[PDB]
């Protein structure tokens, strides 16, 4: 009986899994993340005492 | 599945997983334009420089590295730069020393939260054959059932741990100053119409693939730009940063020429 | 995975790719990993009587 | 090689296969496996060159 | 080579790099070099670098399936090699000379 | 005075060249092990030392 | 140890080996490991009466 | 008896250039890593010893 189960009609109960595994890893953002500063203004001053 | 059931929060989900992958690259290297590549974030190679020469040779936050000296950074490759030597003991002391003689913290407990960056194919295969020439006895008991071959291991240099990430560039040891490398954002939040059409939720980041994804402070606007048009919905996640590296001396060292 | 891409904070609002997600099927597959013995009923009789 | 088997929860058919042959009881031992591996990259990695 | 150039569960290796496992083989492949400890960790990071879990503690079960020829004979010698001494105590009665061992 | 116990504070300067790399090899080849745990977590490649 | 072959869902039902069970057997020896001595009679009380 | 936990006490007499000048390098040699450690602040160089 393969004709009378015919693939357009035979949908089947996928397992509820994404592989969604990508390397996320971003200890470099991870370490100076909880020290983001949000400014209200653009630029970012500061003095560097060069000599 | 339950990701096709709900393509929009799953298109938000990978959309936020790429954004913070995407600044983490950056921020290891972003030359500064402000263009789809860089997006003007200074990172790390644009404060300090590539090489030796680069370190010299350019200009960070307007303060020209030629005319001034002090404002270089330490990247130092190897006997002939860019030919990736072996990395021994002695250069990363020297670098340290090259660190101490420009009255910049070098140990970890000189109360300046210093950390190391490196390529991963660093920490795994170039300070674990290390750390076995510093020591002459890796001490393990023969009857040992959980006889780990190669055991969890953190690897501190000076008490400075040398966290490693494999979107770090290859060959590098960025020797970052994080009391020096903060993170800045333009909050325009307030500057937004009252609409709920901007929703700014923080940036998620992992510093392992087997941890909760661990809110940041860095916002994020999750702003629908939706038109009139009532069959689409158009959102966006958009962030902007740049990379500020203060006393850039002290924040970045970089150690330029390692074998791998 | 989607592609970022940026724009200018006041630049056009074009839309970038999306992060693909394709539909991973296999089946139980319509082969065996069978083993069948002709056991002669004779030969159960046999053995049970005879069996040391 | 030392323990209990420990049954697992894989279901292995054992047919009563037989024919009108009363001489003869020919059961049958099979069963259908799949390996799917979801995320091929996460779940299987091998190191094929090793040398004993 | 086999990594790509597939299909599994009816997504193509070749038009899907994700898609592909993390095999990886000798400096020339098909000839079995030693198994040094640099190539295990080789693989560990190319797991890692395709964001797959690749330390034991990452919430996530791994396992390392091995012939049991390279178990007991290349992983017990090559763990001679990763450690400097093996530090069991001379005066110890009940001296076993292949103990017990898990190789995590 | 030639040691710390004599009751004058000696002192010895090198030039940080010497206390981290004449002096940490002289260490290595003076005692015949530094003993590290193999399985210790947070092994300092270069931990503090005062080197007296 | 019997051979497993295997077949599809609907294909034959051919059979597959089995597995031998040789009966070992031994037998204690009509040998003995034997010592045997014949003491004079003589020398039991004798010896009994003189042995230091 | 031949180890002396057997019950029966047994002895070994040597000539002192044995248990001085033989059995101590060579007791040198049966265990590696006699490890005393090198901050000691005695370091005995002929420890009282007993070479059992």
């Amino acid at each position: 009986l393969t004709n009378l189960t015919p693939t357009e009609l035979l949908a089947n109960k996928a397992v509820d899994y994404l592989a969604n595994s990508f390397l996320v890893e971003t200890p470099m953002l991870g370490l100076l993340a909880n020290r983001v500063i949000n400014q209200k203004q653009k630029a970012i001053e500061w003095g560097a005492k060069v000599a | 599945i339950s990701a096709v059931r709900d393509p929009v929060g799953t298109a938000i989900a990978d959309a936020f997983d790429v954004l913070s992958k995407k600044i983490n690259s950056v921020l290891y290297t972003a030359s500064g334009v402000a263009d789809a590549t860089n997006y003007g974030i200074f990172g790390l190679d644009a404060a300090a420089g590539t090489t030796v020469a680069n370190s010299a040779t350019g200009t960070y936050a307007g303060i020209s590295k030629v005319t001034f000296p002090r404002w270089r950074s330490i990247i130092q490759g190897g006997a002939v730069p860019g030919t990736n030597e072996a990395l021994t003991i002695a250069r990363m002391t020297a670098m340290l020393r090259a660190r101490r003689t420009a009255g910049v913290t070098y140990k970890g407990n000189q109360n300046q939260r210093l950390v190391i960056l490196t390529s991963d194919n660093i920490e795994n295969d170039v300070l674990r054959p290390l750390y076995g020439t510093v020591v002459d006895n890796q001490n393990v008991d023969f009857t040992r059932l959980d006889k780990d071959l190669l055991p969890y291991v953190n690897y501190m240099v000076k008490g400075i741990p040398v966290v490693s990430d494999i979107d770090c560039p290859a060959n590098k040891m960025y020797l970052l100053n994080l009391d020096k490398l903060a993170i800045y954002s333009f909050d325009q939040s307030d500057a937004d119409q009252s609409n709920g059409k901007i929703t700014y939720i923080p940036l998620r980041y992992v510093d392992e693939t087997g941890d909760t994804p661990s809110e940041s402070t860095l916002w994020v606007r999750l702003a629908d730009v939706s038109d009139e048009h009532p069959d689409l919905l158009k959102f966006e996640l958009s962030v902007a940063l740049q990379l500020v590296a203060f006393d850039l001396i002290d924040s970045i060292s970089v150690i330029r020429d390692i074998t791998q | 995975q989607g592609v970022v891409g940026g724009r200018t904070r006041t630049g056009a609002l074009a839309n970038d790719t999306q992060g693909t997600i394709k539909g991973a099927s296999l089946s139980v597959p319509d082969y065996y990993i069978k083993h069948q013995f002709d056991v002669g009923k004779d030969e159960i009789v046999n053995s049970d009587a005879t069996g040391k």
